């Protein structure tokens, strides 16, 4: 979502 | 490859852990139900459970998809581990900003100096590097602690929020520090287009650093100020890009001898800023206005190792996590994944960390060299399992575990046909793991870090490649123990090892702060109650 793409909220996957 | 105390466990467990199958009761685009799961299907009922994988339960921001970094964190770690926006939004609900030791000691530095203090950050509720939250709390705590006076430079956003909710957030703040608190004062507004640069465009971050030293930029009053904004707004200038709006005049500047928080929490768009302030980086703005002197700063977070500042919250550590404490035991394990999930059941699930503990035995099984993984579905599930039978014929380790990525990978590719081949090739290794572990004497517990193939529709019939926030199944094959949720909360990711700990018969680390949820009974009760 809006954290795209930080680690770990949101990583690359 | 044995440990001294392989002997003492009660009972050998195998964790299998799905990677992205999560529990729908909605039959559209669910790649897991529409699949043939027979395996699945019986594993999950009766005796089994359904956990929190996502948001707060597993540590991150409310109502955020889970993922497979944080999820093997969780599942490894059996506690919850937070990121800074959870962890601070906690501390705001109890009220620990006004003993906090770091503020404390800002707080101390102006009441002992000049009886001047700063606060500075990104004003909306985005979460993503800030909240407004915070600031409302760092003000009421301030004025508790006695600070003669309290300045606030805000950061307009538009970008983790709506681009014209800077005049709603400014609204709201007025309105808090002159009715709710009746202390602190607007300082200054400007755009996070400078004050919150990372690309090292250090004529961005001069605009934030001479309005918030000197005071350049378009002089307003509490009157006017959001007047100002619109007007901004009306001239095609966003939250993101505000020109400074000065306030207070000189009293409102930052000064020699003041002191000034960075209450943002993410460090990447904080480090050119707040190393202006209290380093050297303001030489890189070549401005006109001197530089402050006796200026100390302090951050939310820590922004960079090498930065003297003292931070609200330090980084936490994660002692005793599943394999470290096995290990401590002298209790043997094996971890198993294919190439695409290998650094989740390592480096994750350990705790976020290259490091492999004494008896830890792993195997990397290669992940097919294919385009898109929509084109091998099954992906390498079928020797993942192959490795995790000889493990369980060999009967060495009495924790072993594994993960399985196709629901997730090929989730992602949004093909649901694929997606729902990927499931039951899973279904299939996930069975000839189950024989085994019934062969030779293993309970078998899976579950997931997190859903993805259950949801691989959109709204508008398109692709869905995302993760979710569904429930994930935990299973157990021992008879002798029943699930039971928690007192006070859903079950979660943190739940996992406490309670593979006391099926083994194992101690849990005072550090596992998360709570077995498996209850013993006996068998004849067992029996009776599926009758
Ligand atoms: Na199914
Ligand atoms: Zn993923
Ligand atoms: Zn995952």
């Amino acid at each position: 979502x809006r954290y795209e793409y930080y680690k770990y909220e949101c990583p690359k996957c | 490859m044995a440990m001294a105390n392989n002997s003492s466990v009660a009972n050998k467990v195998c964790l299998i852990v799905i990677d992205g199958w999560g529990v729908s009761e909605d039959p559209y685009g669910n790649a897991i139900l529409n699949a043939q799961t027979p395996v699945m299907d019986k594993l999950c009922s009766g005796n089994w459970a359904q956990i929190e994988a996502h948001g707060l339960h597993v540590g991150l921001p409310e109502g955020l998809m889970g993922n497979s970094e944080v999820g093997h964190l969780n599942i490894g770690a059996g506690r919850v581990i937070y990121q800074d926006i959870v962890r601070i939004n906690l501390a705001v609900k109890n009220n620990k900003f006004v003993t906090n030791e770091s503020l404390v000691d800002a707080c101390d530095r102006a009441k002992n100096g000049n009886g001047r203090l700063h606060l500075a950050g990104l004003v909306s509720d985005g979460g993503v590097h800030s909240h407004i939250d915070h600031m409302f709390a760092l003000v009421k705590a301030i004025k508790e602690l006695g600070v003669p006076e309290l300045y606030l430079h805000f950061y307009g956003d538009g970008r983790d929020t709506s681009p014209n909710s800077g005049v709603g957030f400014l609204e709201q703040t007025l309105e808090f520090l002159e009715k709710t608190t009746g202390y602190g004062k607007l300082a200054t507004v400007v755009g996070r287009y400078y004050a919150m640069d990372r690309d090292n465009r250090w004529e961005r971050i001069n605009v934030a650093y001479e309005a918030m030293i000197g005071g350049v930029g378009e002089t307003s009053d509490e009157a006017g100020v959001v007047e100002v904004v619109r007007k901004r707004y009306a001239a095609d200038e966003t939250d993101e890009f505000l020109k400074p709006i000065i306030l207070q005049g000189e009293k409102g500047r930052v000064q020699n001898d003041d002191t000034i928080i960075f209450f943002d929490y993410r460090a990447d768009r904080m480090r050119e800023i707040s190393a202006a302030m209290g380093m050297d980086r303001y030489k890189d703005c070549n401005s006109k206005l001197a530089h402050p002197s006796n200026l100390q700063v302090y951050g939310m977070t820590q922004y960079k190792a090498e930065f003297p500042f003292k931070s609200l919250f330090p980084p936490a550590s994660n002692k005793n996590v599943l394999a470290e404490w096995l290990a401590e035991q002298k209790v043997s394990q094996f971890h198993c994944a294919e190439t695409e999930k290998y650094a989740h059941v390592t480096f994750f699930f350990n705790g976020g960390l290259e490091k492999q503990f004494e008896g830890e035995e792993r195997c990397l099984v290669p992940s097919p060299k294919v385009a898109t993984y929509d084109l091998q579905p099954e992906m390498s599930a079928a020797g993942v399992a192959d490795k995790m039978i000889e493990q369980l014929e060999a009967g060495t380790h009495p924790f072993i575990m594994c993960n399985f990525a196709p629901p997730d990978m090929v989730g992602h590719t949004g093909v649901y046909e694929a997606a729902v081949k990927a499931c039951e090739a899973t279904d299939i290794a996930i069975g000839r793991i189950y024989e085994a572990t019934q062969k030779h004497g293993y309970s078998l517990m899976v579950t997931a870090d997190h859903g993805n193939a259950e949801k691989m529709k959109a709204p508008d019939g398109g692709k869905h490649t995302a993760h979710t926030c569904y429930r994930v199944p935990l299973t157990l094959s021992h008879p002798g123990f029943k699930f039971v949720d928690p007192a006070d909360r859903h079950p979660a990711l943190c739940d996992v090892a406490p309670t593979v700990l006391a099926i083994m018969g194992l101690p849990q680390p005072a550090e596992m702060t998360g709570v077995s949820i498996v209850q013993k009974i006996k068998l004849a009760a067992a029996l009776e109650h599926h009758h």
